[PDB]
């Protein structure tokens, strides 16, 4: 009786895992180091670096062990992967409602400006120093749109059981994302105003930072996924991460188009 | 399918459930690159049977001593629930059925005899 | 080239926890634990210096 | 060598059962510190003038802020919202374990460092001084110079993100791991409530994360986000904070609703009246408790139309809650009542206190009426007489009702009843006089007060003292229960009906319960639900 | 059985992949190169600099707020500080 | 492994004579922490 | 009953160790203020300047307003 | 809604006309005493006959105890005992108050 | 006007809005006392008589609401409308502005209150301003009220309506007086416009409510009415 | 018409929101009719159509905005 040696539920069993407790400890370390570095206390340089390397090691090892368990033990049943997809969707909805905070912050700071602002949301003297709608950021937006198109092409070709086409599409997407990051860094260096300069600069910088870190997360996800593909650990139906990344990238692109609509059209 | 069914029938220990493996230079398929309990689940679902029991019981055939309603039980204790007559008869109360004993419904009077598709030890 | 099946069968033969199933994982954690302990020991003094108003000079 | 087994069973363990107990213990060790803080602050205002202290107003501000923050975010939320859910929700849904065990393990351990860093922050040269609701200008580097309030901001941030991370797995667990034949509509009321709180908390808290981070950045990056000269409007901060604060108390009190709706039937031996109507009214409450947020900004000076729009809708909250109370009243009558049981005692005492607190809440929901009570002791009386009477009573009832399932022991009924009576009397005579103190027109958060207020403060101080003896008795009864080796059967709350024979009931009636958790042995197995329970489809 | 459905699904996926290759090598490329050319024109048009302005209502009283010293360097420098576009 | 719980999950062994002092001392110190907290803010005064 | 009486007794015992009360808590000053705010028609409707006013007004009475030592 | 007042009376009399199991008898007898419906003379008499048939004594006295508990006043109980005395004397039924 | 000992009601005051607020409070209390006593009696009676020793049989077969849930929906909602309407017309009466006469300024930075009457700027070019300060406990006049007096007391004439201006230049404060029932937030940067009207000629008391640091409880506010001749003498005095 | 264009470019935000909603609805109606197209894929295709239409109308609007005589 084969079922006798087996359990009766398709849900995974995990034990040990010292990763969560030490991850909490290292996060506390990072928080303390950041708080100390805010006030400029001495010997606050190597502390932050050591804490960040510890955090990197701990969640990298957590991810490696989780992927291994999802690979060898084969606990990726239909119910488990469905629940993982619903959890990822719930997380991205939470991210949308997090970004809504900064969206309403900009809306409130813009619709009713203070009486020292000259009765115009664009600051007097700085209004002519704003970002024109037609410049390098528009090129970056078109690059991102073409990157999404290429990524969708690669995903469909991968559905068609194709290695070369999907891999080339992924390579083009990675290169386009890297050049987008370089262009964003260039625009950051050539920023007309600092974050501390009025509320316009602060809101712009806050809005751009979250998108930047989310795009960094997307790039690390893409490079990891191409690592698994090269390592020959991805199959036709054992591909939850691919669809998760695709959905996340489309979500982030939609958020980016909304930002491009508001900040660089209404504010200029 | 039929060959996969023969493979499912021909097994000795869980250590023998493996996948043949794919071919380099092309994306493989789950039929050759599966391992662990996912392989067991896919073979069980293609074979036509169920890996585990997930069959909700039926509210008809009101219980009788001669012919009790049969309940699948991988365990000697197989907790169930009774609605009685077709849905809406009475509130849902939970019951436990021990080894080969009869549990009668305290509102409808329905007995659920138990079996065991496995060696006790 | 597709060694995933061979290594799968090689590694399923052990009863170790999944965070120590792959050989060589133990050597990357013991110095890691020592470094974490040292970080805690240093952070104890750091917090004690923060609460007690003073700065070394 | 059991030491490795010790730490693998406790620290390197991800079982749901082994974690909720630590949730309860952490809640207890936070609550004791908070109760002592409350006792010291109430003893300060026993009589007018500086008393036991050198008139240290900043110390009093630190004390009140610490009491509020630690008892609202380290006592009730972690020890009620997820403590009695992660242990019990898998039992009622028909699943052996939560969806993501590793995140469940991780969420718990983010809290101890939060407590230590909050204590360190409070142990600074100044300490937090903005109260439970810290405000930007007061928090500005102009007032505080040091790492005092930044750590409090960080603690709030990390606790919020942990609670959000502690609620993502629960929703997946109770949306996908349902029992075969268990429709979402047919779900028990307690899990319904807990899922509503989970979704509301996850939807709202990110806003706090973003707002708190951007407000905190003012101290370091010198941003003009809220500076009066920099173009920032603190009314935006108030709107952001009260888009969270208003539904937080509801998501804290809904588990109390569920636990009361669970305690009433089993100890009343009667099914709950109108389950579908109650759950749909609670869903209406959940949806409704978001569009109303500006009742905390009534005297700030907003426009007439906005004030009318956000004050008219404050009243409609009462109707579903009144329907719920009426349904519970109807359920109580007719069926049998064992009033001597401690969970029954707490459930009965919950209703009157909650309804009088709701009446006090509907007193001050009008802009015409709030002007006479805004930021006075009357709002203190209202929110305390709702919080500590509903959430605390629900937590105590849940503990006294499910304790045998957690451990497998029996407490002392006499001592538990004495503790309940003492606590009830003390908390009734503590927040009673404060109603008159706030009705006279005297503000809150003042270590000193005009001389014509001493009597009611004196009346409150004795009850504040009595509450400490109540805490001592609860500690003693908990210790006694833990070391009394009093056995417990499978379903201690199942009794024979009026026509059950003493030999028929014992042999052909055992193993029946209204809920799943009473079917298993009181100390539950590590691996329960080997096969899925199948109901009538 | 499985052969017909897998063949149909793979055929549809291959047709969509070919269509998407045509999309990415037919219309996306021309748009990208046109946008790049326009961006280069805009970048080369304004190579006059003259980014040093003062005495024309300077400061405006909400520029470069300094309430807590900046951690980097002395305390008056930012991470992306520039000697041509950032002034005082 | 199929163990039967002994209905004892106390996180630490408990018995009458000795552990009572430890439990009461832990309770007392965690009760009296606020005291040292309030004393610290009025040390140099 | 025992818990209530223990709480009352303990509060009374730990009560006496407080700081000295303000000098304005004396019967003399309380009555002086009572006759003072009557002059400036401070609450004459049904309070400190009522027509009859047999009541106290601005005196707490009992231990709160002891005689001068 | 469902069954009305008298319909359940007739239905439970018909059910108690033929019961051979103690458990089913107790189940139906429990389910009858929850509708605020005091059983009629035929219903109680047939329940007593069923209890005699399934060979259980204490159920018979429990019937009168439960009826005394459920009835609102002493007069209705006295009328019931007056009209049902012969049956109890025929089947050798001893009341609680006279039992001890 | 001033707090008393063992008080139960609010106080005796004098302000057109204060009387209406008290009337609305009386009506609302009359509404809620009904429901409170009803629910208390229902809870007490449904349990005191239905204990297990007296009711061993439970009518477990009634879990449907035929006509009761509808009345539950309607009747308390009817009470809700009945209480909402008077408050609504009171608010819609208060939101209007009467005919302006004069203004006062109540800017206060930290632990002290500054008042300005700049309406009467004329050839003298001497706008009147001062600062109300917490009187120390030692220097209290024999028979004074502790924690409720100021040295430079504010002066407003009676029966004259003033469009008070509320402003601050520091952490947010509040301007409260229970007798007049008028309050608003001393929010920095923005000015809050409030009105006032005194019927009697008496001393009124009040203080701030929103915490503003360590000494949030050290800025009492005292405004007293004066007659026209006394007001004129006070104005010409400075 | 020399007047329709003035209102067409006067309120760019409301008309652009309306046309975005129209494109979203039309794409959802057209795409959600096939078999080998799951809901996420059809939603992604609809959103890609919306992005393309948004880009083209943005270029058109910034082209016509120069007429500010
Ligand atoms: C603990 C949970 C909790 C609950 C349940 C409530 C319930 C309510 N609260 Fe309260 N509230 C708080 C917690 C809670 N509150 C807190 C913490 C604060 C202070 C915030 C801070 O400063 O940090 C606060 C403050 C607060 C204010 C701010 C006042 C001020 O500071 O200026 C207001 C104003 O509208 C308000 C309103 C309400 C209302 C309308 C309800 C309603 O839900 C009540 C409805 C219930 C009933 C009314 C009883 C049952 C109904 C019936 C019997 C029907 C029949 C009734 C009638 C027709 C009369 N609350
Ligand atoms: C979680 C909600 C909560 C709870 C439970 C409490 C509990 C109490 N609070 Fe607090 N309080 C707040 C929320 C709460 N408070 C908030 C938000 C503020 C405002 C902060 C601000 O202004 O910044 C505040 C402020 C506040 C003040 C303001 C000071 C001032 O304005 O002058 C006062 C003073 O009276 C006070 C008193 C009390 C008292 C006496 C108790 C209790 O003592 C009443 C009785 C309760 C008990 C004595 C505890 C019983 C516990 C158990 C028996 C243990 C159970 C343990 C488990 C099994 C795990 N509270
Ligand atoms: C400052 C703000 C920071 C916010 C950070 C947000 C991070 C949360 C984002 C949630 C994404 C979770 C992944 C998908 C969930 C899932 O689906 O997990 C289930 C899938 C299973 O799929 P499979 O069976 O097909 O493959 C089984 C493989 N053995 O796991 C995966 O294989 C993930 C696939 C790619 C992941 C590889 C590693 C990528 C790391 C990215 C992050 C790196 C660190 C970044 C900085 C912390
Ligand atoms: C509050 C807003 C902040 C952003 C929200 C993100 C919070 C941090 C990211 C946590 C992951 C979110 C869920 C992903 C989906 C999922 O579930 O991933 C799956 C796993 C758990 O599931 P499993 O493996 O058991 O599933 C079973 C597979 N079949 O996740 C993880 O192991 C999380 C990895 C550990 C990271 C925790 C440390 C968090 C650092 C926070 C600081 C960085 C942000 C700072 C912001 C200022
Ligand atoms: C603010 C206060 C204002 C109050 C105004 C409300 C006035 C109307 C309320 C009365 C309606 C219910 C009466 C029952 C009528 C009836 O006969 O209903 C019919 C049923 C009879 O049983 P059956 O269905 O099995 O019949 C089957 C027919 N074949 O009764 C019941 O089941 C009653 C069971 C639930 C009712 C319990 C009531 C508990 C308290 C209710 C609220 C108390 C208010 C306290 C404050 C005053
Ligand atoms: C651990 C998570 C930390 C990052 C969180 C990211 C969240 C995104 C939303 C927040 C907005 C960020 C924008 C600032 C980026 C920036 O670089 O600010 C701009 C300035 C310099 O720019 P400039 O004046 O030269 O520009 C004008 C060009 N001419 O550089 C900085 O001040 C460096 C510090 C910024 C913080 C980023 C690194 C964080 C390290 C410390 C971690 C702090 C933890 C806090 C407690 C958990
Ligand atoms: Cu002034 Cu608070
Ligand atoms: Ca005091
Ligand atoms: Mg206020
Ligand atoms: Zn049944």
């Amino acid at each position: 009786n084969l079922s006798t040696k087996f359990q009766g539920h398709p849900y995974h069993i995990v034990s040990a895992s010292p990763w969560p407790f030490f991850l909490s400890v290292v996060l506390f370390f990072n928080c303390l180091a950041a708080t100390l570095y805010l006030h400029g206390y001495k010997h606050s340089s190597v502390f932050f670096g050591i804490s960040f390397l510890g955090l990197l090691a701990t969640m990298y090892l957590w991810f490696r062990d989780m992927s291994t368990e999802a690979n060898i033990h084969g606990a990726h049943t239909k119910a488990v992967t469905k629940g993982l997809k619903i959890g990822f969707m719930l997380f991205l909805i939470s991210e949308t409602f997090l970004f809504a905070s900064i969206f309403w912050a900009f809306f409130h700071s813009s619709l009713s400006p203070t009486f020292e602002l000259g009765a115009v949301w664009p600051p007097v003297g700085i209004a002519d120093k704003t970002i024109d709608p037609l410049e390098v950021p528009l090129l970056n937006t078109v690059i991102l749109l073409t990157s999404g198109a290429s990524l969708t092409y690669a995903h469909y070709s991968l559905i068609a059981r194709n290695r070369e086409n999907a891999l080339k599409g992924l390579y083009m997407t990675i290169a386009l994302s890297f050049l987008f990051l370089g262009g964003q860094a260039y625009e950051y260096w050539n920023a007309p105003f600092t974050i501390s300069d009025s509320v316009y600069g602060a809101s712009f910088y806050f809005a751009t930072g979250l998108h930047g870190i989310h795009i960094i997360v997307g790039t690390i996800l893409l490079l990891a996924a191409t690592y698994n593909i090269y390592t020959y650990h991805l199959t036709n139906t054992h591909h939850n991460g691919f669809e998760c990344g695709i959905y996340y990238w489309h979500f982030c692109d939609v958020v980016w188009l909304f930002l491009y609509l508001t900040i660089y059209i209404w504010g200029s | 399918v039929k060959a996969a069914a023969q493979e499912l029938a021909n097994a000795k220990e869980p250590s023998d459930l493996i996948g043949p493996g794919g071919r380099d230079g092309e994306v493989p398929t789950d039929l050759e690159q599966a391992t662990g309990l996912e392989r067991y689940e896919l073979l069980s679902e293609l074979s036509g049977r169920d890996a585990f029991d997930m069959k909700p019981l039926d509210a008809s055939r009101k219980g009788t001593l001669t012919d009790p309603i049969m309940v699948t039980s991988l365990d000697p204790y197989r907790h169930i629930g009774c609605t009685g007559s077709p849905s809406g008869s009475h509130n849902l109360i939970w019951m436990t059925v021990y080894k080969d004993k009869l549990r009668r419904c305290p509102e409808c009077g329905s007995v659920y005899k138990l079996k065991f598709m496995g060696d006790p030890n | 080239k597709n060694t995933i099946v061979q290594q799968q069968r090689f590694l399923q033969s052990i009863h170790k926890p999944t965070y120590l199933q792959r050989p060589g994982s133990f050597a990357l954690v013991y110095p890691y634990y020592a470094v974490m302990a040292g970080l805690g020991l240093y952070s104890l003094y750091a917090s004690g210096r923060v609460i007690f108003g003073k700065k070394d000079a | 060598n059991s030491w490795w087994t010790y730490v693998n069973r406790w620290i390197f363990s991800t079982n749901a059962k082994d974690i909720a107990i630590l949730y309860l213990l952490f809640g207890l060790v936070s609550g004791i510190i908070g109760s002592v803080f409350s006792f010291i602050i109430r003893m300060e205002l026993s009589a007018p003038g500086s008393q036991f202290l050198s008139g240290n107003g900043q110390l009093y501000n630190v004390a009140i802020s610490a009491h509020g923050i630690l008892m609202i975010f380290f006592f009730i939320i972690p020890a009620l919202f997820g403590a009695f859910g992660n242990y019990l929700v898998p039992l009622m849904i028909g699943a052996p374990d939560v969806a993501y065990p590793r995140v469940n393990n991780f969420t718990f351990w983010l809290l101890p460092p939060a407590l230590m860093l909050l204590l360190i922050s409070a142990l600074t040269e100044e300490g937090p001084g903005g109260g439970w609701t810290v405000y930007p200008p007061l928090s500005s580097i102009t007032s505080h110079s040091g790492p005092a309030i930044d750590l409090a901001i960080l603690s709030l941030q990390l606790t919020g993100i942990s609670s959000t991370l502690g609620s993502v797995n629960l929703i997946a667990t109770m949306i996908n791991m349902r029992a075969p034949g268990l429709s979402l509509y047919q779900m028990p009321l307690f899990a319904w409530a807990i899922m509503i709180t989970s979704i509301l908390l996850l939807l709202t808290l990110p806003v706090l994360a973003g707002g708190l981070f951007m407000l905190f950045s003012d101290r370091n990056l010198n941003t003009s986000f809220y500076a009066p000269e920099g173009g920032g409007d603190p009314v935006l901060y108030q709107h952001l904070f009260w888009f969270f604060g208003h539904p937080e108390v509801y998501i804290l009190i809904m588990p109390a609703f569920g636990v009361v709706s669970h305690i009433i039937p089993s100890l009343a031996h009667k099914p709950i009246f109108g389950k579908e109507g109650m759950l749909w009214a609670m869903l209406s409450i959940a949806l409704l408790g978001l569009m109303v947020w500006s009742h905390h900004l009534f005297t700030v000076g907003l426009d007439v139309d906005t004030r009318a729009y956000f004050s008219a809708a404050t009243m409609v909250i009462a109707i579903p809650t009144g329907i719920k109370i009426f349904s519970w009243l109807a359920t109580l009558t007719g069926g049998a009542i064992q009033w001597s049981r401690v969970p029954m005692l707490y459930a009965i005492g919950f209703l009157i206190l909650f309804t009088i607190g709701g009446l006090t809440g509907v007193i001050l929901s009008n802009s015409v009426l709030d002007i006479a009570f805004h930021d006075t002791y009357f709002v203190v009386a209202h929110f305390h007489y709702v919080l500590s009477m509903g959430a605390l009573f629900g937590l105590c009832g849940a503990y006294y009702y499910w304790s045998p399932k957690m451990f497998g022991l029996m407490y002392n009924e006499t001592l538990a009843s004495i503790q309940f009576w003492i606590l009830f009397i003390g908390v009734n005579i503590v927040f009673g006089p404060q109603h008159f103190l706030g009705l006279n027109g005297m503000p809150r958060r003042i270590p000193d007060y005009p001389e014509a207020f001493v009597g009611w403060n004196f009346v409150s101080s004795i009850g504040s003292v009595i509450s400490i003896l109540s805490l001592f008795l609860f500690m003693y009864v908990m210790y006694d229960q833990f070391t009394s080796n009093r056995v417990v059967k499978t379903n201690p709350y199942l009794i024979p009906s009026y026509f059950d024979d003493n030999v028929i009931f014992v042999n052909e009636k055992l193993g029946v319960a209204q809920s799943i958790e009473w079917l298993l042995h009181s100390p539950v197995h590590e691996h329960a639900f080997n096969t899925l329970p199948t109901k009538s489809i | 059985n499985w052969l017909e459905e897998v063949q149909a699904e793979e055929e549809h996926a291959k047709r969509s992949s070919e269509f998407w290759k045509k999309v990415t090598y037919y219309i996306g490329g021309p748009a990208l190169i046109l946008a790049s050319a326009n961006a280069y024109y805009i970048y080369c048009k304004h190579q006059e600099h003259a980014k040093h302005v003062e005495d024309t209502d300077p400061g405006y009283s909400f520029e470069n707020l300094r309430f807590k010293k900046y951690p980097w360097g002395d305390g008056s420098k930012t991470l992306f500080w520039n000697d041509k576009v950032n002034h005082l | 492994s199929a163990p039967k719980p002994g209905s004892t999950i106390p996180f630490y062994i408990n018995k009458k004579p000795l552990p009572t002092l430890l439990y009461f001392g832990t309770f007392g110190v965690i009760f009296s922490i606020p005291f040292i907290v309030v004393k610290y803010h009025n040390r140099n005064l | 009953v025992a818990g209530l009486t223990i709480g009352v007794v303990l509060f009374g015992l730990i009560r006496t160790q407080a700081a000295p009360s303000p000098r304005t808590m004396t019967r003399e000053w309380q009555e002086k203020s009572n006759e003072y705010m009557k002059e400036n028609k401070i609450n004459p409707i049904s309070g400190e300047a009522s027509e009859g006013f047999k009541g106290r007004g601005q005196i707490s009475g009992g231990i709160f307003s002891p005689s001068e030592k | 809604h469902g069954v009305s007042l008298e319909e359940i009376n007739t239905k439970y009399n018909d059910f108690f006309s033929n019961v051979q199991d103690q458990f089913e008898l107790q189940r139906g007898l429990n389910n009858c005493f929850a509708y605020d419906i005091v059983p009629s003379s035929d219903v109680i008499e047939q329940a007593l006959r069923a209890a005699r048939r399934v060979n259980d004594f204490p159920t018979a006295v429990r019937i009168f105890e439960g009826i005394k508990v459920k009835l609102p006043t002493k007069e209705q109980y006295q009328a019931y005992v007056k009209e049902l005395k012969p049956v109890c004397n025929e089947l050798g039924i001893v009341l609680k108050e006279d039992l001890f | 006007d001033a707090p008393s000992s063992w008080a139960l009601y609010f106080q005796d005051g004098a302000s057109p809005s204060y009387l209406g607020v008290t009337h609305l409070n009386d009506y609302l209390m009359f509404y809620l006392t009904f429901i409170f006593i009803g629910v208390i009696y229902a809870i007490c009676k449904a349990v005191i008589e239905y204990n297990y020793n007296s009711h061993p049989i439970a009518a477990k077969y009634t879990t449907h609401g035929s006509i009761v849930e509808f009345i539950w929906t309607l009747i308390p909602a009817l009470i809700l409308i009945l209480v909402a309407l008077p408050s609504f017309k009171l608010l819609y009466l208060l939101d209007e502005v009467q005919k302006p006469s004069m203004t006062v300024k109540a800017i206060g930075r930290q632990w002290f209150w500054t008042y300005e009457l700049n309406d009467f700027v004329t050839n003298e070019n001497e706008p009147v301003s001062f600062d109300s300060y917490m009187v120390p406990e030692e220097d209290l006049e024999e028979g004074s009220l502790r924690q409720l007096e100021v040295d430079n007391r504010l002066v407003l004439p009676i029966d004259t309506r003033i469009r008070l201006i509320l402003t601050s230049g520091d952490v947010i404060h509040s301007w409260a007086v229970p007798s007049l029932g008028i309050k608003c937030d001393c929010i920095p940067g923005r000015l809050n416009q409030v009105s006032l009207s005194i019927d009697r000629e008496g001393l009124f008391y009040g203080q701030c409510s929103e915490l503003c640091g360590v000494l949030h409880s050290s800025m009492p506010i005292v405004v007293q009415g004066v007659s026209l001749e006394d007001f004129l003498a006070w104005l010409e005095e400075n | 018409n020399q007047r329709a264009l003035y209102y067409f470019n006067e309120h760019k935000w409301p008309i652009i929101l309306g046309t975005w909603a129209s494109t979203m609805g039309l794409s959802l109606y057209a795409a959600s009719r096939n078999r080998y197209d799951t809901a996420p894929q059809k939603l992604i295709q609809a959103r890609m159509y919306a992005q393309g239409v948004t880009v083209v109308v943005l270029l058109g609007s910034v082209y016509l905005s120069t007429l500010a005589n």
